[PDB]
């Protein structure tokens, strides 16, 4: 198991839900169960299969982690059809990539069947890096750190329509205002235990 | 506002009751056989008034220029705005199962 926290759950769920019917990816980040995960960074959305954007959001994201002492361990996408959770080759390259600083590196898929309103399950797909290729360590674990209380915040984020003040890389790109770190959801996370 | 359409239907009333008190004048100047030509003054600055005040309204409610400049409008548009195509849009998709499953 990876034992992902309540933030980077709601944040992964909120991201998810703003953009319904495009495809959206964002990373995970660490502290320098296995490797507990802090929060995650959600970076784009819509047509995902370009370089240099990435590159230079996967620089920035970096080096502000490295101030902060993070590092990146994850890496989540979501799919456009409701009928698709498989990777494919862009996750598979940027996780390639990630895996060669830090070890154990998880791929995160995002069940679109299963994303149902309150909660029904996880809705989480988690691959490990085995030899040269990616495997799906699913012996139907719980990879949170307390199921119950994350699926109660992400209900009620997702049931006062907390979404709509969500800000990711590109809406950063549009306009340098905004902020990547969502201040808001870690104050709303916080108050609503 | 809509104040400019007040103005200039004063300035029109204004116009028409120069007119007709003009016309009056002229009709019972007729009747005396009087070959002064005495235009009264007030009357001529009445309607130069109203003619003033009504092209001044009217000219305040044709419009708002344009800029010719073509790259104008475009400053404020996204990315998110153009990859949209009402022609190509496809409903299956996570929002169903979100909303009502």
């Amino acid at each position: 198991g990876v034992k992902l926290t309540t933030q980077a759950y709601c944040k992964m769920v909120l991201h998810g839900a703003k953009y319904p019917h495009c495809a959206v990816n964002g990373l995970l980040v660490a502290e320098k169960h296995h490797t507990l995960f802090v929060d995650c960074i959600p970076l784009f959305h819509g047509t995902l299969a370009l370089a240099p954007m990435l590159e230079v959001a996967l620089t920035l994201i970096d080096s502000w982690c490295k101030d902060h002492s993070y590092v990146i361990a994850g890496y989540y996408q979501a799919n456009e059809r409701v009928k698709d959770a498989s990777p494919n080759q862009v996750a598979e390259k940027v996780a390639s990539r990630i895996a060669e600083g830090f070890s154990d590196t998880a791929l995160i898929m995002v069940d679109n069947t299963k994303f149902t309103m309150d909660c029904v399950a996880p809705t989480i797909h988690v691959y490990e890096h085995h030899e040269n290729r990616w495997r799906c360590r699913d012996p139907h674990h719980d990879y949170c750190e307390d199921w119950p209380e994350a699926q109660r915040i992400s209900a009620s984020l997702l049931d006062s329509r907390s979404y709509e003040t969500l800000v990711d890389f590109d809406n950063h790109l549009d306009d340098i205002r905004n902020d990547w770190t969502n201040p808001e959801i870690n104050k709303a996370v916080l108050h609503l235990c | 506002p809509s104040l400019w359409k007040g103005l200039v239907g004063i300035g029109l009333f204004a116009l028409a009751h120069a007119a007709f008190s003009a016309a009056q004048h002229r009709s019972y100047m007729r009747l005396t056989e009087k070959e002064d030509e005495s235009l009264p003054i007030d009357i001529v600055l009445q309607t130069l008034l109203a003619f003033a005040v009504t092209c001044y309204g009217i000219v305040h409610i044709a419009g708002e220029f344009k800029d010719m400049d073509a790259t104008s409008e475009l400053k404020n548009k996204t990315f998110d705005t153009l990859r949209n195509h009402p022609s190509f849009y496809v409903f299956n998709h996570r929002g169903r199962v979100l909303f009502r499953p």
